[PDB]
Order: structure tokens, then sequence, then C-alpha cells
RNA sequence: CUGCCGAUAAGGUCUUCAAAA
RNA sequence: CAAGGAUAGCACCGGUGAUUGGAGUUAAGUCGUAACAAGGUACCCCUACGAGAACGUGGGGGUGGAUCACC
RNA sequence: AUUGGGCGUAAAGCAAGCGCAGGCGGAUUGAAAAGUCUGGUGUUAAAGGCAGCUGCUUAACAGUUGUAUGCAUUGGAAAC
RNA sequence: CAGCUAGUUGGUGGGGUAACGGCCUACCAAGGCAAUGACGUGUAGCUAUGCUGAGAAGUAGAAUAGCCACAAUGGGACUG
């Protein structure tokens, strides 16, 4: 369940999935809002609601999430101790399909979701099929063995390009993760904290 | 880096001997996000000149703001005409729970966590008047020490 | 000390003093007089301990049948007072009784709250220290 | 006012009235008593079809209808759409609403539900007017 | 220096915008 | 002892009813022009009478009245 | 609008007065302790509420331990 | 919706009830409740709780759990 026109939505907001693969493309290098009504005036002065909603979509489209799932996670993190501005960032980045892409074993994020849904991934001591499990740093999320031989493992096994918060022990494909992602690994595509307040009005 | 944000753009007009003289009025809030904030309302035949004059007036009248731990120290009610704005101290994390003209003033002043509710009218000038009045009547916990001869806030 | 004017006071003893203080502050007056009562005497003693007024002298007549307390306010050099606002809680008719768990904190402790629990009038902080509450007279900040 | 005054005569809250009262009356028929039970939408039978003129700004011919619901209340309900099959005697499934042009009308006929036909030749916002997906 | 002196069909435009230079 | 039945007159509540009273709502109906300027007889409140109608007049009461004016 | 609103010109001060019951009410002393505050005990069924944990692929959910509110009785405090 | 209540209020001896009791009986009296709302009308199972609210509280008494009442309508009784 997702859109099949990721170029269009990435072109609208302006920010892609952090490699500009959906922005560079092989044609026209288009950086305008889609549709016929893209090259017009009235660009700035977006209302607070307007920019907040646009930004909220950015957060929940970077990961392929449904808004109702977003409300559940926000309700979960909200109650605990205090200014929890370090927890929900870890919570939002703890998605299982998200970690496999940051693991470097998938060409794209939503393709990693497909492999997760098809049962080609494992966990420290069990198996995982649902692409929504909330992970905690310390679990040895070891990959499958019958998928290391599939006709698409080449770029998968090229995990040498990997984020420092996903440690793999290269060539062993162990693929654990510690040292939770700092804001540096969460780029300026969505780096704001009044989206939390937007959900505070809409979600108790 | 005194950022500025329009808080209202009304369309005022007078009547002459045939026709209506129409002038735009802007309400700009200027703040350095460090403790200096002012407001300026100006009228002109066109929006650009009105904005320039309003910013000039706002920069001419800049008041000094003190912050305590990012929030407002004590709960206060600012009164201006029929508009009453309630400000309440907040713990670090809630964010600015304000909305509208008051929210613009609080962000431009520097304050972070702040509880507000507009208990009166919804006219932007009077709400800003009430917000600034409430923030200006605030007492630091060091002025009362010099006054009451206590020990620099010590119990 | 001698006088020339008749001294009157209101029937309600907390707000009578409160009105005197508030009117003097607004009108920049310093020395005021009122009739003396033991509840009124005790609240003035704690006020001068908290540093809101400068002096507080209770006096009696030459016959020992009447007493009037004449207090002055503590103005700084530039002539702005130390009291900012006064508000009475336990007004006549509706008397306010709050337990210890609900003892108020006025302006995060900047102001003082007058509470007469069992040992006369008593400040909010020391009331919290003894973990005992009761009648709440007025808010002073 | 005053604590003593409010103790004697407390604060009486203002009441609240509905916008579609005739939809919340149920007649039992075996005893012939009317109880107040709220119901979203109700079935009725039309008595007189025709047209009415809007208030002031608007100018047009709007198709009204005098429909008697399963209860015993006669309400003027607007037929919301372009073209109708009402034939003075028919059954309709009214809903809530309030057309601002015609004074007195406070209900709408759900289109394409029972005897009343759907609104064909419509591809936009069909789910509301009731038209089968072109497919 | 006070005579007399009544009426005027319906619905309607017009401010696009400051993001800025 | 007693449900129920028959007879009898009061009490409270509901529906309906020929005919009739006013009320609201209505783009372009008829008779005036009462009010808003000193609205062309200053207005308004209470009250009594009278008249197609707004309303007129008598009694009392107010300025929420114009003009006027003073070195 | 008890917390948390108003009554000259916007809705709202009865035409005015004599006034019982009710509400409020000068200063000081003594006692009692009905209000008021506080300690002990009993109770306020279980589920639900909030916090933590476990178990279902995680969740929803289930279980688990914690978590008040009022009433009565008893022992003290005496400022109003 | 301003009076209501004649076993209604009290005592006596007796009967009955698991038990106290005008619960019932004979006699003797005239009281009881009511403007701090009787009585009448209309409405409704109550509560733990559900939804909402910053709070005070508003709202419905889903499911389930405690208590009450009912079994076509109105009465009576056996067994235990
Ligand atoms: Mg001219
Ligand atoms: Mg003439
Ligand atoms: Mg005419
Ligand atoms: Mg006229
Ligand atoms: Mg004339
Ligand atoms: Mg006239
Ligand atoms: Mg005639
Ligand atoms: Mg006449
Ligand atoms: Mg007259
Ligand atoms: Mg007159
Ligand atoms: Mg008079
Ligand atoms: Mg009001
Ligand atoms: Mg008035
Ligand atoms: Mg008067
Ligand atoms: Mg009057
Ligand atoms: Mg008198
Ligand atoms: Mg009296
Ligand atoms: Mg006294
Ligand atoms: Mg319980
Ligand atoms: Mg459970
Ligand atoms: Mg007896
Ligand atoms: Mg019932
Ligand atoms: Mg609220
Ligand atoms: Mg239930
Ligand atoms: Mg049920």
């Amino acid at each position: 369940k997702y859109t099949g026109s990721i170029f269009k939505r990435s072109r609208r907001l302006g920010f892609s999935l952090l490699e500009n693969n959906k922005e560079f493309s092989k044609g026209k290098k288009r950086k305008t809002i889609p549709g016929q009504h893209g090259n017009r005036f009235r660009s700035s002065t977006m209302s607070g609601y307007a920019q907040q909603l646009q930004e909220k979509q950015r957060m929940q489209y970077m990961y392929g999430i449904t808004d109702k799932q977003f409300r559940r996670l926000f309700r979960l993190v909200l109650k605990q101790r205090g200014n929890l501005a370090v927890n929900l960032f870890r919570v939002l980045e703890s998605r299982l399909d998200n970690i496999v892409y940051r693991m470097g074993f998938a060409p794209t994020r939503r393709s990693a979701r497909q492999l997760v849904n098809h049962g080609h991934v494992l966990l420290n001591d069990r198996t995982v099929d649902t692409p929504s499990i909330i992970l905690n740093p310390g679990d040895k999320v070891r990959l499958k063995a019958k998928t290391i031989k599939i006709p698409i493992v080449k770029a998968a096994s090229e995990s040498g390009v990997v984020s420092p918060f996903v440690e793999t022990n290269n060539k062993t494909f162990e693929g654990t993760y510690v040292r939770f992602p700092e804001r540096s690994e969460l780029p300026a595509g969505i780096n704001e904290s009044y989206v939390v307040e937007w959900y505070k009005r809409l979600v108790k | 880096e005194f950022e500025e944000r329009i808080v209202k753009l009304k369309r005022i007009s007078k009547t002459t001997k045939g026709g209506r003289n129409m002038r735009f009025s802007v309400l700009v809030v200027v703040g350095n996000r460090k403790g200096k904030i002012g407001y300026g309302i100006a009228k002109a035949l066109e929006v650009p000149n009105a904005i320039k004059k309003a910013i000039k007036a706002a920069h001419n009248s800049l008041h000094t703001i003190e912050i305590h731990k990012g929030s407002i120290y004590h709960e206060v009610i600012g009164r201006s005409g029929a508009s009453r704005v309630l400000l309440k101290p907040a713990p670090q994390g809630t964010g600015i729970i304000a909305g509208g003209a008051i929210r613009a003033i609080i962000e431009l002043a520097g304050y972070s966590d702040i509880y507000t509710k507009n208990l009166g009218r919804n006219t932007p000038i009077n709400m800003i008047h009430a917000t600034m009045d409430g923030i200006l009547k605030q007492l630091s916990p060091r002025r009362v020490a010099i006054l009451r001869n206590k020990n620099l806030n010590e119990l | 000390i001698t006088t020339t004017k008749p001294i009157k006071a209101h029937f309600d003893p907390v707000a009578d003093l409160l009105t005197k203080i508030n009117n003097a502050r607004k009108a920049k007056l310093m020395t005021v007089t009122t009739i003396a009562s033991k509840l009124k005497i005790a609240i003035l003693e704690i006020l001068v301990k908290e540093g809101y007024l400068a002096n507080f002298q209770v006096l009696e007549n030459k016959s020992k049948t009447k007493r009037i307390v004449t207090f002055n306010l503590k103005y700084t050099q530039r002539r702005i007072p130390s009291i900012n606002g006064v508000k009475q809680i336990s007004k006549p008719g509706l008397r306010i009784y709050r337990p210890f768990e609900k003892l108020p904190l006025v302006l995060n402790g900047l102001g003082i709250a007058i509470i007469s629990t069992s040992d006369g009038v008593m400040t909010d902080k020391v009331a919290r220290l003894k973990k005992i509450g009761g009648e709440i007279l007025a808010y002073v900040w | 006012a005053t604590i003593a005054q409010l103790i004697r005569k407390p604060r009486k809250k203002k009441k609240v009235k509905s916008k579609s009262p005739a939809l919340h009356y149920n007649l039992n028929l075996l005893n012939k008593k009317v109880t107040n039970v709220y119901s979203p939408l109700k079935r009725g039978v039309c008595t007189r079809v025709g047209t009415m003129t809007p208030k002031k700004p608007n100018s047009a011919l709007r198709k009204y209808a005098k429909v008697r619901l399963t209860n015993g209340f006669e309400v003027l309900t607007y037929i919301p759409g372009e073209g109708h099959n009402l034939q003075e005697h028919s059954v309709t499934l009214l809903r809530g609403g309030r057309v601002k042009d015609l004074p007195g009308v406070r209900y709408h006929i759900v289109r394409g539900t029972l005897d009343t036909v759907g609104v064909e030749k419509r591809r936009q916002q069909r789910s509301a007017y009731g038209a089968k997906k072109p497919k």
C-alpha cells in the first residue's frame, strides 16, 4: 500500500530520498511543482498550517507510513518523563524495513519493505514478516541465507556504503546497529520540531 | 538578524467626494529571538511602502525582554481594552502552545515553552498589546530581592 | 504620639488593611492609620519579616480602651513600592479552607501567601515546612 | 452575582434545540404515543411535488416536495439534484440538511436508495448523489 | 416671518498579493 | 379477606373540530408618507378618546432635541 | 462565568420606603471543639484509570505489580 | 404544582411476623409532614464506569461486573 509515482511527490515537496536519484533522473532535470500549474507565482508566505502539513507529509513519506500509524507512535512516545526530543527520533528511525535499507542490503527503502514482507529477513532470535516492528539497538538482526544467492544480491552485498549507526561487521552480514542516529544522519529533508506540536493539537 | 513576520493585513478606506481612498495597513512583529521585540502598524497606498514604514516604526520602539530557563517566570494576565491574554510558565519540552498573534510575539521574543489562552477579543492589535503588557509587568526574582531585602531569591 | 482626625476601619478585617495598603501604594502615600486588632497585628508582623513594609507600630489610647495601628510603606529611593498587587482569598461569606496538599504558591514563591493554620498567621513556605495548612487570608506579591 | 443568591436560585443552563426535529419522533402505532428517540435518517412518502423560488439574492426554480414520514409529521424536503422521478405519490428516504434559499425546508432526500432513482450522467462526487461507478 | 411642498421597481462590480529586489 | 364485573359522579392529561384571531416568511402589487435633518407640526414614555392605515389630539413626564445667544 | 462574566450610553438597578425569616457583621478575656488542619485503624467489591513489566512476529489486546477518592471512629492542634 | 395526610400521629392490653414496628386488632386521645418545597405533574432502573474537559465538571448509564424489579395482565397459596 503506497503511491507509485514517488517522483511526483518528491518533486512537489522538493526533497527526494537523500540520493537525488528521483530528482536528477535522466530527463529534463525538473525541479518544479508538478502539474500544469507549476511555473507560477505565489511561492512563499505559506500559512503556518500549510507549511506544517507539507512538512508533516515529508516526515511520513520519507518512510512510507500511513498517518494513523503516525498517530499511534506519537501517542506512544508522548507519555514517559519529559522533553523526550531524543526518543521519538530514535522511534521514527527504528522501523525494521527502514533499518534494512540503512543496512545497505536493499536498492531502495520500499523495495526493502517488499523483501521484509516476503520473509527474507530475520532477527536476533526469531523471524519477522511484518514491516513495522519497532527495533532496539542491540539485536543481532542477521540476514537470510537462501536470499544471499538470489539473482539480486550483487548491489545488496555492496553494503560498504553504510551509515555509521548501522554496524554490519562487513562480509559477515550480521547487521546489528548501535549508536542511535544523530541529527547529522537525519538530513535537512525533514529537520524540524513543530510538527510534534501539530500532532499535539490534532492528537492528544 | 531581526526577523519580521506580518501578523495582519487589513484594508482600511475613507470616503471622499466621490470614490473611496483605499490604503493597506500592516502589523509587523520584529524580533531578534534573543530578548528584543517590537511591533509596528503603518498605513500606505501600497503594501511595500506600508511594510517599510511599519518595520521602521517597529524598530524605533524595541523593548527589552528577559527569559528564565526559556520560559516565562510567573503566570500573568495582560490587559488591553477588552482583550485579556493569560500566560503561564511551562516545563521545558511542551513548546509554544500559543496560536495566532500571541504565538508570533512569543516566538519573536525568544521564549520557548509557554502556555497561553486568549480570554477576550480576537483583534490582533489588542492581543499583541495585552501580550506585551503581560510580559512587561513581569517581576524578576532579583528585583524583588533588592526590594524585599531577601537573599538573591534564596528561600 | 498625637493625632487630629477620627480613625475608622471597615468591619471586614483582612480587606480593610488590604484596601489601605493598595490605595496608599497607588496614590504614593506612605503613612496610614487604622484601628488595631490582634489578627491585623499578627499579619503586619509577618509582613515586615518578609520585607514588604518598613515599620509597623501598634499604639494605645491614654485610657487603655482603644488601640490603633499606624503603619508606613517601604519605598525605595526612586519612590516605587515593594508591593505589586494584593488579593484576598477568604472573603466574608465564602471562607477558603485548603488542606496542605493544595497550599498555593503565589507567583512561584515570589509573592507571599498568608495562612493562619493553628499558630496564628503563617507564611506559605513555613506552612509547607510544618506540613500543616488551614485558613488562607490574602495573596501579596 | 452573590454566593447566597446563587445558593437560593442556582444557575439554570440555556436549552438546546435540534435542527431536524421531525426525524427524532417515533410512533409506535399499537399505543399511538410519540417518544423522542434520535435517528439519523428516516423514510417517508411524498404528497405534493412542485417548485419554489429562493429567498432574495438567488433566482431559480427549486423542486420541493411535501413528504410525510413514517411518523405523523409533514416536512417540505428538497430533492437535491438535477432531475427527479417523483410522481406526487412515492416513497423517499430523507436525510438531514437545510437549504438556505427556500424558507422552511430543512431536509434532503437521499438519492438512489429506495424507489427514488440515482442521478446518472454524473462522474464527480457521485458517492453522495448515488451513481454506479462507470467502470 | 411664518401659503403649499408627495413619491422614486429587483440583483449586482472594483482590489489582484508581497513572496522581493 | 379479596383480583375481577356492573353502576355513579368528580379530578388531571392528550388528539381533533365547522368557523374565527393575530404572526412569520416571501425580487420587482395597491393607498398614503408616520420616523431618521428643525424630516418639514421637534421627538420619545405612560394614559384616554377618535380615525382607511401609518397615526391625530387632550393631560402629565424627559432631553436620548435643532436654532439661538453672551468678552 | 464557585474556579471564571456583567447591569450610565450595548440585554440587565424593582418608582420609593417600613421591614420579619435568611445572609453578613466592632474590640478584649475564658471554656468547650461544630466547622478548619493533622496522626493511627477500618472501609470505599472486581474489571476500567495512570506508571512499570511480561506474553502473543511488535502492536490492538490479555495478564501482572503499583497507583487514589470519599465516609465513619479514635488521638491532638486553637489562629479564624 | 400550596396545602397534604384519618391507620395518617401517640399510648394502653392482645394477635401476628425470623424479628422491632398501626404490620393487624379494641379502647383512649389529635396529631404528623409542609415555603429549608410537602403534595401533584412529567421523566428515569441505580452504581462501579464509557466519551469529553487543563481543571472544576458536562454527558450516556454500550459491553461487562455489584444491587433492585419483572416473567401475557391482575391476585392467592402449597412445598421448602
Ligand atoms: Mg458633491
Ligand atoms: Mg400652494
Ligand atoms: Mg404610494
Ligand atoms: Mg414625515
Ligand atoms: Mg405638512
Ligand atoms: Mg414630525
Ligand atoms: Mg372611509
Ligand atoms: Mg381629532
Ligand atoms: Mg400630546
Ligand atoms: Mg407633553
Ligand atoms: Mg420627574
Ligand atoms: Mg458579557
Ligand atoms: Mg438598556
Ligand atoms: Mg433607581
Ligand atoms: Mg428602570
Ligand atoms: Mg432601614
Ligand atoms: Mg433580621
Ligand atoms: Mg471580629
Ligand atoms: Mg475498585
Ligand atoms: Mg486489559
Ligand atoms: Mg402504639
Ligand atoms: Mg421506563
Ligand atoms: Mg474547558
Ligand atoms: Mg451496561
Ligand atoms: Mg442495556
